[PDB]
RNA sequence: AAACUCCAGUUGACACAAAAUAGACUACGAAAGUGGCUUUAACAUAUCUGAACACACAAUAGCUAAGACCCAAACUGGGAUUAGAUACCCCACUAUGCUUAGCCCUAAACCUCAACAGUUAAAUCAACAAAACUGCUCGCCAGAACACUACGAGCCACAGCUUAAAACUCAAA
């Protein structure tokens, strides 16, 4: 199916960042994935401090990898990302653009619930 | 019979159903700016739908997106990112007197 | 400019200053307001301790420690030792809902310190350790 | 129609040939998923 | 309703369990 | 612990008015539910007891909001008697 | 199981699917789909092999074939999840509902009952 | 009534008339009712399109001096 | 907006388990609760603790603590009158939205009708 | 009460009777005690409003039927 | 009061535990249950009812074996209270709560309201509770107590569970 890899990489210089991305996309291809796109979301401060591979991180490079892969590749890819020392945090989610949003007509108002109690005189 | 009798039909004056501010829009966990508009600035607490004004479907989508973004490293948990404090105030809550 | 209750964000260029010092450089008064005691530690922005006082160190014992006037006295004591070290403006970080939560802050002000901000750091676990069982009274 | 649309997209997919070239092209660009909503339901794109 | 019927059963079971323990 | 400090639950003091800053902070923590949460967490509330409390609090909200809605609806009729003497 | 290269049931009869790039064939194959898509291909094979009208899905034959594919999916699921009591219930209930279908098919159309048993490899058993 | 469809559209397009209803006069005619009567007259002349029968009605009233300020 | 009550109570026709278990019928009474007096607290303690601080430092000699002593007496005088001012306003309803007596006469005219007539 | 004065005058003008005030328990069903053993009750009760001021039926509707008095009512 | 005083506060590092807010939502599941994130598998039945002679499940507690261990905590120990205190109150700590592999098969397992289909008219209807009914089916009930007991039988259960009486006794319950 179509997946989206949200990848936070260690803040590095351009050459080491390209080597990590190439090494990560090749890992996907070795597992049968068809990589569709690679997006750079920019280097930014992390929302909180993240400890990964005996190091503390405050900044990271945010990247996205849109790809198709067999269902069995996800479990194997998660294991690969856990061992790469240049990856702070990598998560694979089902691509949000696959899920089609149903149309919404609007807010149907809810009337006050009726006849909850018998009409006998109390 | 008679021309002046009422005729059966659907209400012509019926107003269109109201829609939430996010009706028809995609809620992504990567859009932290949007998600930040639905958390407390001081505590990061997700606002209930009575404050956000969202429908049930979008309150859930926003809630699930916030939780995903927080634990995936896109959004802080204990406070609203200060970068988004000057964004449009869409929630019905006032903390200053 | 209009007043902002939101603290200045470190790394951005703010105009607010206190005795020529930025918010990131103002010392911190840590108030731990427990149910049976109140502990106050004033530290520098670099985490250097400057003064420590608690209701127990001020000669209060047992249930008298868990009172407002006891915390107010502890605040005055910490403020006095901190003022001698060059502290005027402090950032207050109070954790706990004890009786000395607000009274400990008054003592800091009566002792000659100016509070520029108040921060609550009361620990709230997001799901954490199971607390002790309820009391039968 | 879905096979035709997909057949054009495959031309822009990443391969082992254009991998090094596509990586450098990504490092030079920036993708922004951030936008805000208003009380009237209007999107407010970021100032970039 | 009161628990008077439960209270009878409670005592029977308590005395029964105690008898079994004693013997 | 891993987050930045002096952002969460932080209120700045205006013109040395520390009382108004503390009242504002206390108002923030109350509206977000932290004060009641901290208090309920001092002793463990067993799940059966928590469900009963939530049910009681939800039924009270419905009743209180419905009684308030009726008061506001009838408040216009608190005007002086137009037909005094009849 | 069908080969992974097998196309999806939706894209197998589109004109020109055999001349598209190999990459496009992978993206429309079973290899790039979830297991539920493989079960739809298995259901199609059994229908053509057994039922007279492979397009009639409401016949007692088609229901027995559809349920037999679900039953095999539960058995494969439970082979990896042996403590999944929820799906163990679904399997036992589904086996009982196929026997109730087979009973009714045996009583109404024996010639079709025999082809269903041979095609699906079901050994009908009379209850004790 | 059939004319309620014409009234619903008129209020949407042109809003409520700035002229005030006088519900005491049993023969009062509002701008909407004047619009509805012209709309009915043109329909009886054989025109059957709805969007076209609505635009021609506005022009006729403007020719007669009626003020029709579109809401948007 | 009031929370929904659809499908919340255990009833015939409602498949789900009950969401709410009200111990009282959710039916509006024809009266509101009575104004609940606020728990009292000691006042003027700040001035009281400044006077007693001077006494401690001056061997309980009033001659040295005249300024603080007068301040404590003024706080009590102001607070003593505050007892009369609040009580007068509390009965008048100057600060209350409405008085429970006034709010109940209004509900008497529009009683909730949970029965058919 | 908006029409109490109007109705009382109309009754006097036609030579009939009006009761627009609070209706005390038993005016009809206990009339002999309240007025006297020889009191003559109404032969017809006309309700211009059949509801009381709490939006329930006027008690005299039930009591008129009890006393077998025909009622006209808006 | 006892307890600790290699204690407490700030900062940093750091789980095989538990899962604020959202939730004023009312969803999922046969029930038991299920509210941190991700992915994979996945939620029977194109009439209905139906197994106490079967099959598969079944909160908490508990048993067996090997592990983990923050916190809570039967028992136990100490402090206090009391006429006494085998309790309620305070402190410490264990079995246990967790994981894995097997057992055990019980709950006020109750929303004490069976499944399916249908109705809101007639008599609306003992009372209260959550208005009154119809068709059809299975299950169950027939004064109280003895009795969640005795015996028999079955069961990985051996101080257990399931099924479950009688005698004596009462004129009530
Ligand atoms: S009202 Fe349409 S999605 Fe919220
Ligand atoms: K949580
Ligand atoms: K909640
Ligand atoms: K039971
Ligand atoms: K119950
Ligand atoms: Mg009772
Ligand atoms: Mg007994
Ligand atoms: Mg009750
Ligand atoms: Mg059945
Ligand atoms: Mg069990
Ligand atoms: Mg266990
Ligand atoms: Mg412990
Ligand atoms: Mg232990
Ligand atoms: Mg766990
Ligand atoms: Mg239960
Ligand atoms: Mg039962
Ligand atoms: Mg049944
Ligand atoms: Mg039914
Ligand atoms: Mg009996
Ligand atoms: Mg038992
Ligand atoms: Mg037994
Ligand atoms: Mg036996």
């Amino acid at each position: 199916p179509r997946y989206e890899l949200a990848l936070i990489l260690k803040a590095m210089q351009r050459p080491e960042t390209a080597a990590t991305l190439k090494r990560t996309i090749e890992a996907l291809m070795d597992r049968g994935a068809i990589v569709r796109d690679l997006e750079n979301l920019g280097e930014r401060a992390l929302p909180y401090r993240i400890s990964a591979h005996s190091q503390q991180h405050n900044r990271g490079g945010y990247f996205l990898v849109d790809f198709y892969a067999p269902t069995a590749a996800v479990e194997s890819m998660v294991e690969h990302l856990s061992r790469d020392i240049d990856v702070i945090r990598g998560n694979i989610v089902k691509h949000p653009l696959t899920q089609e949003l149903k149309e919404c007509e609007g807010i149907v108002p809810v009337p006050l619930a009726e006849k909850l109690y018998s009409t006998k005189k109390r | 019979s008679n021309e002046d009798l009422p005729i059966s039909m659907e209400n012509p004056y019926k107003e269109p159903l109201k829609k939430c501010i996010l009706c028809g829009k995609h809620v992504d966990y990567k859009n932290v700016q949007l998600l930040s508009q639905f958390v407390s600035p001081f505590t990061g607490c997700i606002y209930g739908r009575h404050i956000t004004g969202l429908c049930g479907k979008k309150q859930k989508e926003i809630t699930k997106a916030i939780k995903r973004a927080q634990i995936m490293g896109f959004m802080p948990v204990t406070y609203k990112d200060p970068a988004y404090l000057k964004d449009p105030k869409v929630c019905n809550i006032r903390y200053r007197e | 400019t209009k007043f902002s209750i939101y603290p200045p964000i470190p790394g951005e260029e703010s105009s607010l200053r206190w005795a020529g010092k930025k918010f990131e450089e103002i010392p911190i008064a840590h108030i731990k307001a427990s149910h049976n005691n109140t502990q106050i530690q004033v530290v520098s922005a670099s985490n250097e301790p400057l003064a420590f006082a608690s209701c127990g160190t001020e000669g209060f014992r047992n249930a008298k420690k868990g009172t407002g006037i006891a915390a107010q006295t502890a605040g005055i004591a910490a403020a006095a030792r901190a003022k001698q070290k060059g502290v005027i403006h402090i950032r207050v970080v109070v954790k706990g809902l004890g009786p000395g939560r607000l009274s400990a802050m008054h003592g800091l002000i009566m002792g000659g310190l100016e509070v520029i901000s108040i921060t609550d750091n009361t620990p709230i676990p997001h799901x954490g350790c199971r607390p002790r069982k309820a009391r039968k009274l | 129609r879905e096979v035709l649309q997909l057949q054009e997209e495959v031309k822009n997919f990443i391969t082992r040939e254009n991998l090094e070239a596509r990586v450098e092209a990504a490092l030079d660009s920036r993708k922004n998923y951030n936008w805000a909503i208003t009380r009237e339901g209007l999107v407010v794109r970021p100032q970039r | 309703k009161n628990v008077l019927k439960i209270r009878r059963r409670k005592m029977n079971h308590h005395k029964y369990r105690k008898l079994v323990k004693k013997t | 612990a891993k987050h930045l400090k002096f952002i969460a639950r932080t209120v700045m003091v205006q013109e040395g008015n520390v009382e108004s800053a503390y009242r504002t902070l206390n108002r923030i923590l109350t509206m977000d539910g932290l004060i009641e949460d901290i208090k309920h967490r001092r002793y463990y509330e067993k799940p059966c007891r928590r469900r009963q409390r939530e049910s009681y609090e939800r039924c009270r909200r419905i009743y209180n909001m419905e009684m308030a809605r009726k008061i506001n609806f009838l408040m216009r009729k608190n005007r002086a008697d137009p037909w005094q003497g009849c | 199981d069908p080969p992974p290269s097998t196309l999806l049931k939706d894209y197998q009869n589109v004109p020109g699917i055999e001349k598209v790039d190999d990459v496009v064939k992978r993206l429309l194959s079973l290899e790039m789909a979830n297991k539920k898509e493989m079960l739809k291909i298995k259901q199609e094979q059994f229908m053509k092999k057994i039922v007279a009208n492979p397009e009639d899905t409401r016949s007692l034959e088609a229901r027995i074939i559809a349920l037999s594919v679900k039953i095999r999916s539960y058995e494969e699921h439970l082979e990896k999840h042996r403590k999944d009591k929820a799906h163990k219930r679904y399997l036992l209930m589904s086996i009982d509902q196929r026997k109730k279908m087979l009973k009714n098919l045996r009583n109404t159309n024996y010639d079709v009952f025999e082809k269903i048993c041979w095609g699906l490899g079901i050994e009908y058993t009379f209850p004790p | 009534y059939h004319e309620d469809r014409i009234r619903a559209k008129f209020y949407s397009v042109y809003g409520s008339g700035q002229r005030a209803f006088d519900l005491f006069n049993p023969n009062f005619k509002s701008t909407c009712q004047r619009f509805v009567e012209k709309y009915t007259e043109l329909q009886k002349l054989g025109e059957t399109d709805e969007e076209k029968l609505f635009v021609e009605t506005g022009k006729a009233l403007l020719a007669e001096g009626v003020i029709l300020r579109r809401v948007g | 907006a009031t929370p929904s009550l659809r499908g919340r109570l255990a009833r015939f026709g409602n498949p789900r388990k009950p969401v709410l278990k009200p111990n009282k019928p959710l039916i509006l009474a024809n009266r509101v609760g009575e104004r609940r007096r606020e728990k009292g607290e000691a006042t003027c303690i700040t001035e009281m603790s400044v006077m007693m601080a001077c006494w401690k430092q001056n061997e309980f000699r009033d001659d040295a603590c005249r300024k603080e002593i007068q301040g404590f007496l003024d706080c009590a005088a102001r607070a003593q009158e505050a007892r009369k001012m609040r009580s007068i306003q509390e009965t008048l309803g100057e600060s209350g939205s409405l008085l429970p007596n006034k709010l109940n006469k209004l509900l008497q005219r529009f009683p909730n009708k949970p029965y058919l007539s | 009460r908006q029409f109490s004065y109007l109705i009382e005058n109309m009754a006097r003008d036609c030579g009939e009777y009006a009761h627009t005030r609070y209706f005390r328990g038993g005016m009809l069903t206990n009339a002999r005690l309240l007025f006297g053993p020889t009191v003559r009750l109404p032969d017809l009760i006309i309700f211009l409003h059949t509801l009381n001021n709490i939006f329930e039926p006027h008690v005299a509707v039930r009591d008129a039927a009890k006393m077998n008095i025909p009622t006209v009512g808006i």
